[PDB]
Formats: structure tokens, C-alpha cells, sequence
């Protein structure tokens, strides 16, 4: 009863439209037959009144990060971010920011995934002959180590919130490839943290970090990538 | 259709058509042997619904107390009403330990003790001393994140080796010639480009079908596209009628609040604030069979004991908990129930409702992930295929899955199928010459389905089955209904014809992506509301009002001397092997025998069927 | 690996692809617009500093000259006070904030709730410590 | 090598450097300590002004160059400072008399 419609302002563009030009499209949701989050207008949007808004969506509870996009300027998980319920603003979806749009809201994510390939995501031994036939033992302390690295989703909304990886994205990492990195190095099973820090010694992948910590504000899960990447600049230093 | 799609193939050692769980650990072992391995997968892969996994592996590693693989082994058949097959689940128990330390060994953050070693919890359906003992302790969890660690650990762990990920790529069909298959044909969503991803072994390791449901734990992705891959080729499904609900879900969100939570002391109360999991299972409790808990709590809410403001769900109270346990091993449903629920599990008790969670069923498989077929009554190694995960069927869990075996069933059955690879093929085996025309019927049904002006959307044909298959293929059943419910299925089947799609893009169309999840979905639909009805028995998760007991070849509650042996076409015990008709869309059902030798006789012998009273 | 990131420029770059807007789009973070602040005032200061020392080197005369020059057409006592301001107010900001990063260098200070007190304070030092030197 | 994490390093200890050689000029003022000072505000800056350009001009044609005429806008700032110092009041005295009016 007496609907409560609100606007979203949706960031559009076209790749099979000859000569579009990104735009904004505006959609007036009930927020009364819709669910709270902005994943749920969108879905919305999508099923019920333009089929053709693309954007990526897949748990819907915010353990993923496909739905990672630029909700009201803040790079925020849809599927988290409820719906502002003052009725007279007007959501402003928008892709991730400073990246390559395949349509509407998808970005190209293709780099992110190969620098995160780069950096080697997985333990190394020095002696890899008893792989599998024993428990490596790790102390509940120096398990501990790993705790709010571990949790990371790669949603990118960290390094495409970070002005360094903006400028310089072709050689510098970002918050979220480089706290994995750290990650690794601190594992306390992990036997080439001494080969992962040498392969930081350019003057880009990890020092174009200048501590805007503007990562650790944006991350939808509540970790802090320029901590760690503080963390390595110390361990850079004092090997 | 035609030359409007060329088509670009190529040729690979082998196809992991999925990145799951199941998916990665078959692409990392098939990468890892030294296959020319290529994984496509239509999410990126550690977005795949494994993520969603709070809750650790069951192995019967002797950590918090001494334990025997051969206990696991005797739950796991148990539990699954012996409608499991007694040399898969032999096969899974007693792989799980050296399973679970080949995963602590890539680098998963595995919880540990106060010695170093992997932290296991306690879950519903577990035991010691065959049975005789008590709850026991095998849950090997990372710290409440156990999915999301294993996905992540894995595919970090294959970009060691040259698995040629295809990501966001749509399988559409197997390339099946003589029999056999050749590969897949798959979409490339970014440019709606077609490509023949040819090998020489096919995994499919696609997830369950959970979107056949309206309400659901299950990602927006869990559409069952391998297992209607599998039934547009010609190749049988299998005990599809079984889909576990599990009891603890939000009331409104659908999201999971880990079964590890209970496991940790967590109680369900009804309005008059009882733990009625005594009255139905005075030793399991709460933990408990996740289709006795989840028919327990309807048959709370079903007498009027609600404790909600409609009266439609009931409470799990985790309070009672020390705060430092609530968050120190339940991080994750901490975050979940305040961000949606809005309840704070230190405080208020979280409602929760069971809704559709796993699917038992799938594509038949052996305890090798070797997909079989059924000639003439007997059952026949499809060539070049393999199934592992939620989207195969080896029968390990049979009418119900114990909790925390379906990550095990992935890493052990991926390790499967990676292994029986290398021991069946060698790498660089020429792949035969396909023919010039492979899967242009996908292509066709692509381009159909693209430039599809009709009526009916492709929301609403969704909606339609997803709210009939809600009202008739429930909890309980009754045949009365699941033919009303076969009616209207069939009836929403055909019309899949009058489909009306808007975007006629090929750039991340995913309108058509849908309208291919819409197709598989009807498919899995079709099959599990037949086979339900047809199912003239109550076992496992599969509950009938009208027919309330458990057939089998004896009566095994009377001692089984003096008794006939009923004949196999009499009792059900049996497989429900389904096919599709995928012109008309008819159902025939054939039956296949389970398998109760296990791998080893000496080893361990096969459990006979017994009173399944927990 | 090196050759997807390749394969990524040279598509993205040649495609007709849009790049998602960022800067126009982005709320300012305080944080941000006091690092794009910091910066400001380093390119400032070293502008100064240099065109000091070229000045040293090729303007002809004394600095005492060029003091009782500007001296001589007398300003009063509020324009003094305020030029004193604005010419010490970069470089109080700068020097503060210079020794937050330095803080932040040594990992500490690098949660949320504490980023926004580090600003608080240093925003406060700034103009408190400028006035004070231009009180002088 | 580690030449960017000892980069890095000796940008920090010429910071605190610098932070502690402000505040004891006006403590104590010196001629070497103004030549010092010189030396720090003029390496300080060289390598600040050197981020920037890495941050900004993209491409290593033109970085190189930028970078050179950086290296030649600091190795003559420093040379009219020291001139200064040498030839007129010094640093800690033009400021102290700018700031007498
Ligand atoms: C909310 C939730 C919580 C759970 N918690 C637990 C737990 O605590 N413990 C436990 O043991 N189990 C748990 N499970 C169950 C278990 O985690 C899942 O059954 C398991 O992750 C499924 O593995 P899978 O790889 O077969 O499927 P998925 O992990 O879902 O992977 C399917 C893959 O197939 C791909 N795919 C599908 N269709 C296509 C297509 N047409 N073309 C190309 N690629 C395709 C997808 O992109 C994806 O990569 C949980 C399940 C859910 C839903
Ligand atoms: C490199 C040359 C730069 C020239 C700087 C002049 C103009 C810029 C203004 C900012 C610097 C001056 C403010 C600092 C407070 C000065 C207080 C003062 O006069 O006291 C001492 C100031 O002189 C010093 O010794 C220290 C001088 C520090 C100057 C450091 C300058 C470095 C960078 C300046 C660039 C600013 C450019 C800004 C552009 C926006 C003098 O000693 P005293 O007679 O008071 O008593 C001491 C013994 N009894
Ligand atoms: C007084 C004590 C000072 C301290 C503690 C200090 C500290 C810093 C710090 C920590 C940085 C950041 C370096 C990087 O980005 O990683 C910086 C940048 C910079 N500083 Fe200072 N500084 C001081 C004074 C000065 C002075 C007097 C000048 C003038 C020449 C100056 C010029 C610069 C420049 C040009 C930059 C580069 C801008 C940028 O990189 O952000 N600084 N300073
Ligand atoms: C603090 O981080 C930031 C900068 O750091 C120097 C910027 O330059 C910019 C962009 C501004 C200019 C003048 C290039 C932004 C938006 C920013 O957040
Ligand atoms: S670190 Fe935080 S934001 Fe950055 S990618 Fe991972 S989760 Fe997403
Ligand atoms: S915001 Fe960017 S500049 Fe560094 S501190 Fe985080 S990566
Ligand atoms: S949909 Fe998976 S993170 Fe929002």
C-alpha cells in the first residue's frame, strides 16, 4: 500500500549499439515488492523491467564479490549495500572505477586476476618430496598471523578505489594482490618469504603504495590491505 | 545458426567443465599429472558456489580423539538409508584423511590446536565405536570459512601448472560421437563467440541444481547445466527425487547458518522455547540427519508450534555460547545473521526455516567418477566421461548426505577422476577427428533462443516452475499433488516455445545465459518431480505421507531368515535412473541396483540395511 | 602472467571499450584529499625552495636588499600577518602530515577509527602551529 | 638488488632528518648546519619531485628525461643555496629577517 518508489540512476553503455555513448538510465523501483540490498533493485530492474542491465551476481550474501560496482561513489558489494530509503536521492550504479567496461556494470577484471597470478598464490617448500603425507604443524599463534588476510573475496573494490593503481595499474599491483602476497609470506608453512619480498624490488609493483588508505575504507569485508602492505614495506626493509 | 556463429575449437588433453570445488581439485590433478587440462568455467572460479561452504571436511583424522576411518565409513552408509553405494562410500572414508592433509600440505589455513595439528568439530550424524559410542569429532574446518578457503586455496594451488582457464565461458553440450565424448561446445559470454573445447576426457563438475526451487541456500548459478548436458546426450540422471532441505536456513534470506554452529552447543527451540529434537532423536539431538532435523522442524510448525510473527519458523538459539566461541570459530554467521537477519547471535536467537540445500542426485558415476550408463540391465562405462561433486551421482550419500561429506565428496572425487585419468590415459593422446558439424544443434538452440519472440519471459517460466515445484515436490509429499505437480511441470515445459528474450546482443547477453539456465532447469525439473512421483516409498529425504515406510528386499526390522527375498522389481531399494525425451519432454524411468560390496570385503563388510532410527 | 596482462592492454586499449569513470565519481575520502594535499604542498614547497636557490644564483644584489625593497612600500600590520599565514601554512601542513606517514611507515595508526583522529589532529597542529609561527 | 626498498629507506631517514634539522636551527643556528640543511631540504625534495614524475609521466622515454631535468632543477637549487649561504646571510638569517617586519 501508497508505494514507495525510488530512483537508481544506472550507469549504461552498449558494446553492440554502434556509436554509444555511455549514459545514465533511470529506473524507479517500488521498494516495497523489491528486497533491501541494491543487488535486489537491480535484480529487479532485470527481471521485471529491462532485461538487458548486465552486472555480475552470484551468492547474493556477499562471500564472492562478484557484484562489486560503485554504489552512491563508494566501491560497495550490491548484494550488501541496503537501499538508502530516503526517497529523494537517486542511487548512482556504477561500474568500478578507472576500468575497461564490457556492459553496463562488468568491468574487465582480466588484469587484476593475472596480477594476482603474478604473484605466486600458493605455498612453496624448499623440500616438496613429503607433500601430502604429513600435517605441517602450525602453532595457534602463528596461525593467528593469517587472520584478516585470509578472508579476501577479490572484488577488486580496494585496488579500483586506490589512485596509485589508477595511474599506474599496468605495474603496480594494488592493495588486494598485494595483501595476498603478504598472505603468503607470513604463512608460517611458506619457505620462499625471502624469493616473494626480491620480487617486489622494482620501483612499481609495490612502491607506488603511498598510504592514501583509501583500500582499507572501501573494503565490504572490513579487512586492511594498506596495512599490509605497510607490513611489507617494513619486512622490505629490515630483512 | 551457420556461419552467423563461427565456431573456434580447440584441442586439449582433457575438459573440466566447472571450478568448483570438485572442478578445481580435477583441473589441478590433471594439470599436475602433466594432461594438457583446461578448466571452463562460466564464473570466475573462486566465485563458484563452493565459496558458500561454512562448515569443515569430515576425515577421520585421530586429532581431538582416537578415531578409525572405518566409524566414518559406517555413519556415512547409515546415514544415507542404504540407498549408498557401499564401495564409493568405502572409497570416500578411506581417502578422507590423506585427502584432508593433502589440502592442509597446499597452504588452507586449516584451525589448530593446542599441538599444531587440525582443529575438527562435531556434526549431525557422526559417532564412534560403530555407532555404540558417542558424537565424535572429524570436522576438519577453517575457521567457519572452510569452503572459501578451499576454493581459493585450490585455484591459487593450479595456477602452479598450466591449467588454460576459459572463464566465463557457458557450456552448452557434450561433443558425444559413437557413444563417447569428444569434448564441449561452450559460449564465451564476453563476445558470444562459440568454441569446441575437444579432448580426450570430459570431467563435468557443475554444481547441483538448487534453482529448480523458489526458495533456496543455493547461488543464482546453481542451474544443473551438467546434469542437463548429460540428459540432452542421451545419458541417465539418477535419484534426482532426493533433495536435501536443510533445516537451518534464514527465514527470509535463505542464507546458511553452518550446521557447525549447533555442533559448536547451538539448540532449535519452537514457540514454546523446547528443544524438540529429543522427542525425535533422544541421542543425535540437534545433530542429527539433515532430513530428520529438517521434516522435524515442519512437523513443529505443521502442529502450531511456530515461534514466528506469521508462525512459520523456528528459532536457533546460539546465546548460550561463550561470546569468544561465537567468534572465534563461527566468524561468518556472525557477520551473515547481523547484515541480513539483523539478529546478533550473542544475544537474540537467529530464525531459520529449512529450504532446498543439496541435491543427492546427479549424473551416475562409479566410486572413479566414471559416468555410467545402463544397457540391457547392466551398467556401462560411458568412454571419456567423468563426474565429480554435487553434480555426480556415485552415491555416496544416497537418500541423504551427512553434513560436511559433500567438500570431502569434492576433493576426494576430484581426486578420482584426476587419478583414474592418469592411470587410463597417457598425455598428448591424438583427440580422433570430430566431425565438421559437432554441436550445431547447441548453436542452433542458441541462436533460437537469442532471436526468441514469443510471450511468456524467461523470469516468469522461472517463477512458474520455481513456485510449482515449492508447492509439489516439498518436504512432504503425496501423490495426490506430486501428479498435479507433474502436470503443471510438464505442461510449463512445453512451453519453453513461447520464451520472449530482449536483448539480441552477443556481448554478456545474459538474457540467453538465463534462458540456457531456464532450459537446464526445466530438465532437472522434469526428472526429480517424475521420479518423486513415482517413488512409492519413504526413505531419506524423501518423505511421501501416503506410502510412510522404507521398502526394501526384507523386512529388516523382523529378523531376515524366514523372510522371501522380494523381488528387485517389488521393493526400492533402488536407483532411479531418469531420461528425457528432450523433443517431447516425457520421462522414462528405469531402476539400477545399488552397490553394497565394497571395495574390500575383508576390509570392511557391507552394513546391512537396518532400522534407521536416530 | 606477463603475457595475460600483454593480451589485456593490447585488447583493451585498441577495443572501443569505455573506461569507467573514477575521480568525478569517487566521493573524497578525507584521508585522500589530505594526501593529494601532502603532495600539493611538497611540489609547492620544492618550488620554492628552488626558485630560491636559482634566484640566489642569478639575481643580482643582497637579500637585504630585496628585504628593505619590500620593506620601504609598507603593508601594516594585517597583511603582514596573514602573508606570514599563507606562506608557513603549507609548510606546517606538510611537515605535520609528513610525520603521520611516518607513523604510518612504522605500521602504526592504520585502522579506520584511527585515520580520521590522525587526521583530526593533524588538521588542528596545522592551523594552531601556523598562526603560532606567524604570531612571531 | 635492493635498490628500491633501499630507496624507500633512505627517503624515511632523510624525512626524520630533515623533521629534526628544522626545529634545532631555530635552537641553535650554525653556517654548517645551514649547509646542512641545504643538503637535506634539496635531496628531500630531488626525491619527492622524483616520485611525482614516476607517478605521473608515464613512458620511459619521456620518464628519463623528466627525471634528468629533475636531477638539474636539484643539483642547481643546491648550488644557489649553498652560494647564498656562503655569500650572503644564510638560510637561518634570510628567514629570521623576513620574518623581522
Ligand atoms: C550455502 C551453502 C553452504 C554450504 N556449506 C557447506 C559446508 O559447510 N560443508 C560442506 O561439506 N558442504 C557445504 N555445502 C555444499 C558444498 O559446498 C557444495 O555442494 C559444493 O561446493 C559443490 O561443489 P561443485 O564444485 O560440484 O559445485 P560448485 O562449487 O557450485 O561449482 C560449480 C561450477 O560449475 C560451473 N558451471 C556450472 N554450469 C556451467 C556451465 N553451463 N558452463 C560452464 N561452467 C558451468 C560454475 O561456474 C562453477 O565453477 C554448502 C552449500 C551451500 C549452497
Ligand atoms: C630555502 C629558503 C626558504 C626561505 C623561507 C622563507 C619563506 C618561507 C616561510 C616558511 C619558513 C619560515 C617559517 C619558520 C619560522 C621562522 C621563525 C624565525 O624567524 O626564527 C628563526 C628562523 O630561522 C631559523 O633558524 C630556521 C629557519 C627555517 C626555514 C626553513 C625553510 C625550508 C623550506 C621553506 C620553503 C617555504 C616555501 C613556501 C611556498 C608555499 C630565526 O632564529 P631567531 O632569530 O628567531 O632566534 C634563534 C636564535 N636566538
Ligand atoms: C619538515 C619536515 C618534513 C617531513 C617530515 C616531510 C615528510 C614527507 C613525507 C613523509 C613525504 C612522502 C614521501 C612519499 O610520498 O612517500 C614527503 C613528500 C614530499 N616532500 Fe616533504 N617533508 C618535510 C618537509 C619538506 C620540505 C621542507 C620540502 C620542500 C622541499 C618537502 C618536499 C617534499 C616533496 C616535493 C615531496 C613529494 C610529494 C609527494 O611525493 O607526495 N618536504 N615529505
Ligand atoms: C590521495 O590520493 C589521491 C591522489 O593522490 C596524489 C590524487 O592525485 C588524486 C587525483 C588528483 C589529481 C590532481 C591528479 C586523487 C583523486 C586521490 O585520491
Ligand atoms: S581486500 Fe577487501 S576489497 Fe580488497 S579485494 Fe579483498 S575484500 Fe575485496
Ligand atoms: S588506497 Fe592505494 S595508495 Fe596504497 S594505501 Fe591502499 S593501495
Ligand atoms: S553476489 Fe556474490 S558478492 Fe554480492
Amino acid at each position: 500500500t501508497a508505494p514507495r518508489i525510488k530512483k537508481f540512476a544506472i550507469y549504461r553503455w552498449d558494446p553492440d549499439k554502434a556509436g554509444d555513448k555511455p549514459h545514465m538510465q533511470t529506473y524507479e523501483v517500488d521498494l516495497n515488492k523489491c528486497g533491501p540490498m541494491v543487488l535486489d533493485a537491480l535484480i529487479k530492474i532485470k527481471n521485471e523491467v529491462d532485461s538487458t542491465l548486465t552486472f555480475r551476481r552470484s551468492c547474493r550474501e556477499g562471500i564472492c564479490g562478484s557484484c562489486a560496482m560503485n554504489i552512491n561513489g563508494g566501491n560497495t558489494l550490491a548484494c550488501t549495500r541496503r537501499i538508502d530509503t530516503n526517497l529523494n536521492k537517486v542511487s548512482k550504479i556504477y561500474p568500478l572505477p578507472h576500468m575497461y567496461v564490457i556492459k553496463d556494470l562488468v568491468p574487465d577484471l582480466s588484469n587484476f586476476y593475472a596480477q594476482y597470478k603474478s604473484i605466486e598464490p600458493y605455498l612453496k617448500k624448499k623440500d616438496e618430496s613429503q607433500e601430502g603425507k604429513q600435517q605441517y604443524l602450525q602453532s595457534i599463534e602463528e596461525r593467528e598471523k593469517l587472520d584478516g588476510l585470509y578472508e579476501c573475496i577479490l572484488c577488486a573494490c580496494c585496488s579500483t578505489s586506490c589512485p596509485s593503481y589508477w595511474w599506474n595499474g599496468d605495474k603496480y599491483l594494488g592493495p588486494a594482490v598485494l595483501m595476498q602476497a603478504y598472505r603468503w609470506m607470513i604463512d608460517s608453512r611458506d619457505d620462499f618469504t625471502e624469493e616473494r619480498l626480491a620480487k617486489l624490488q622494482d620501483p612499481f609493483s609495490l612502491y607506488r603504495c603511498h598510504t592514501i588508505m583509501n583500500c582499507t575504507r572501501t573494503c565490504p569485508k572490513g579487512l586492511n590491505p594498506g596495512k599490509a602492505i605497510a607490513e611489507i614495506k617494513k619486512m622490505m626493509a629490515t630483512y | 545458426i551457420s556461419a552467423q556463429y563461427p565456431v573456434v575449437d580447440h584441442e586439449f588433453d582433457a575438459v573440466v567443465v566447472g571450478a568448483g570445488g570438485a572442478g578445481l581439485r580435477a583441473a589441478f590433478g590433471l594439470s599436475e599429472a602433466g594432461f594438457n587440462t583446461a578448466c571452463v568455467t562460466k564464473l570466475f572460479p573462486t566465485r563458484s558456489h563452493t565459496v558458500a561452504a561454512q562448515g569443515g571436511i569430515n576425515a577421520a583424522l585421530g586429532n581431538m580423539e582416537e578415531d578409525n576411518w572405518r566409524w566414518h565409513f559406517y555413519d556415512t552408509v547409515k546415514g544415507s538409508d542404504w540407498l549408498g553405494d557401499q564401495d564409493a562410500i568405502h572409497y570416500m572414508t578411506e581417502q578422507a584423511p590423506a585427502a584432508v592433509v593433502e589440502l592442509e600440505n597446499y597452504g588452507m589455513p586449516f584451525s589448530r590446536t593446542e599441538d599444531g595439528k587440525i582443529y575438527q568439530r562435531a556434526f549431525g550424524g557422526q559417532s564412534l565405536k560403530f555407532g555404540k559410542g558417542g558424537q565424535a569429532h572429524r570436522c576438519c574446518c577453517v575457521a567457519d570459512r572452510t569452503g572459501h578457503s578451499l576454493l581459493h586455496t585450490l585455484y591459487g594451488r593450479s595456477l602452479r601448472y598450466d591449467t588454460s582457464y576459459f572463464v566465463e565461458y557457458f557450456a552448452l553440450d557434450l561433443l558425444m560421437e559413437n557413444g563417447e565424448c569428444r569434448g564441449v561446445i561452450a559460449l564465451c559470454i564476453e563476445d558470444g563467440s562459440i568454441h569446441r573445447i575437444r579432448a580426450k576426457n570430459t570431467v563435468v563438475a557443475t554444481g547441483g541444481y538448487g534453482r529448480t526451487y523458489f526458495s533456496c541456500t543455493s547461488a543464482h548459478t546453481s542451474t544443473g547445466d551438467g546434469t542437463a548436458m548429460i540428459t540432452r546426450a542421451g545419458l541417465p540422471c539418477q535419484d534426482l527425487e532426493f533433495v536435501q532441505f536443510h533445516p537451518t536456513g534464514i527465514y527470509g534470506a535463505g542464507c546458511l547458518i553452518t550446521e557447525g554452529c549447533r555442533g559448536e552447543g547451538g539448540i532449535l527451540i519452537n514457540s514454546q522455547g523446547e528443544r524438540f529434537m529429543e522427542r525425535y532423536a533422544p541421542v543425535a539431538k540437534d545433530l542429527a540427519s539433515r532430513d530428520v532435523v529438517s521434516r522435524s522442524m515442519t512437523l513443529e510448525i505443521r502442529e502450531g508450534r511456530g515461534c514466528g510473527p506469521e508462525k512459520d519458523h523456528v528459532y536457533l538459539q546460539l546465546h548460550h555460547l561463550p561470546p569468544e566461541q561465537l567468534a572465534t570459530r563461527l566468524p561468518g554467521i556472525s557477520e551473515t545473521a547481523m547484515i541480513f537477519a539483523g539478529v546478533d547471535v550473542t544475544k537474540e536467537p537467529i530464525p531459520v526455516l529449512p529450504t532446498v540445500h543439496y541435491n543427492m542426485g546427479g549424473i551416475p558415476t562409479n566410486y572413479k567418477g566414471q559416468v555410467l550408463r545402463h544397457v540391457n540391465g547392466q551398467d556401462q562405462i560411458v568412454p571419456g566421461l567423468y563426474a565429480c561433486g554435487e553434480a555426480a551421482c556415485a552415491s555416496v550419500h544416497g537418500a541423504n548426505r551427512l553434513g560436511a561429506n559433500s567438500l570431502l565428496d569434492l576433493v576426494v572425487f576430484g581426486r578420482a577422476c584426476a587419478l583414474s585419468i592418469e592411470e587410463s590415459c597417457r598425455p598428448g593422446d591424438k583427440v580422433p577427428p570430430i566431425k565438421p558439424n559437432a554441436g550445431e544443434e547447441s548453436v542452433m538452440n542458441l541462436d533460437k533462443l537469442r532471436f526468441a519472440d514469443g510471450s511468456i519471459r524467461t523470469s516468469e517460466l522461472r517463477l512458474s516452475m520455481q513456485k510449482s515445484m515449492q508447492n509439489h515436490a516439498a518436504v512432504f509429499r503425496v501423490g495426490s499433488v506430486l501428479q498435479e505437480g507433474c502436470g503443471k511441470i510438464s505442461k510449463l515445459y512445453g512451453d519453453l516455445k513461447h520464451l520472449k528474450t530482449f536483448d539480441r546482443g552477443m556481448v554478456w547477453n545474459t538474457d540467453l545465459v538465463e534462458t540456457l539456465e531456464l532450459q537446464n532447469l526445466m530438465l532437472c525439473a522434469l526428472q526429480t518431480i517424475y521420479g518423486a512421483e513415482a517413488r512409492k516409498e519413504s526413505r531419506g529425504a524423501h518423505a511421501r505421507e501416503d506410502y510412510k515406510v522404507r521398502i526394501d528386499e526384507y523386512d529388516y526390522s523382523k529378523p531376515i531368515q524366514g523372510q522371501q527375498k522380494k523381488p528387485f522389481e517389488e521393493h526400492w531399494r533402488k536407483h532411479t535412473l531418469s531420461y528425457v525425451d528432450v523433443g517431447t519432454g516425457k520421462v522414462t524411468l528405469e531402476y539400477r541396483p545399488v552397490i553394497d560390496k565394497t571395495l574390500n570385503e575383508a576390509d570392511c563388510a557391507t552394513v546391512p540395511p537396518a532400522i534407521r532410527s536416530y | 602472467a606477463k603475457e595475460e596482462m600483454e593480451r589485456f592492454w593490447n585488447k583493451n586499449i585498441g577495443s572501443n571499450r569505455p573506461l569507467s569513470p573514477h575521480i568525478t565519481i569517487y566521493s573524497w575520502s578525507l584521508p585522500m584529499a589530505m594526501s593529494i594535499c601532502h603532495r600539493g604542498t611538497g611540489i609547492a614547497l620544492s618550488a620554492g625552495v628552488s626558485l630560491f636557490g636559482m634566484s640566489a644564483l642569478l639575481l643580482p644584489g643582497n637579500f637585504e636588499s630585496y628585504l628593505e625593497l619590500v620593506k620601504s612600500l609598507c603593508l601594516g600590520p594585517a597583511l603582514i600577518h596573514t602573508a606570514k599565514f599563507a606562506l608557513v601554512f603549507p609548510l606546517m601542513y606538510h611537515t605535520w602530515n609528513g610525520i603521520r606517514h611516518l607513523m604510518w611507515d612504522l605500521g602504526k595508526g592504520l585502522k579506520i577509527p584511527q585515520l580520521y583522529q590522525s587526521g583530526v589532529v593533524v588538521l588542528v597542529l596545522t592551523v594552531l602551529s601556523s598562526m603560532g609561527l606567524a604570531a612571531m | 638488488s635492493k635498490a628500491a626498498s633501499l630507496h624507500w629507506t633512505s627517503e624515511r631517514v632523510v624525512s626524520v632528518l630533515l623533521l629534526g634539522l628544522l626545529p634545532a636551527a631555530y635552537l641553535n643556528p650554525c653556517s654548517a648546519m645551514d649547509y646542512s640543511l641545504a643538503a637535506a631540504l634539496t635531496l628531500h625534495g630531488h626525491w619527492g619531485l622524483g616520485q611525482v614524475v614516476t607517478d605521473y609521466v608515464h613512458g620511459d622515454a619521456l620518464q628519463k628525461a623528466a627525471k634528468a631535468g629533475l636531477l638539474a632543477l636539484s643539483a642547481l637549487t643546491f648550488a644557489g643555496l649553498c652560494y647564498f649561504n656562503y655569500h650572503d646571510v644564510g638560510i637561518c638569517k634570510a628567514v629570521a629577517m623576513l620574518w623581522k617586519l
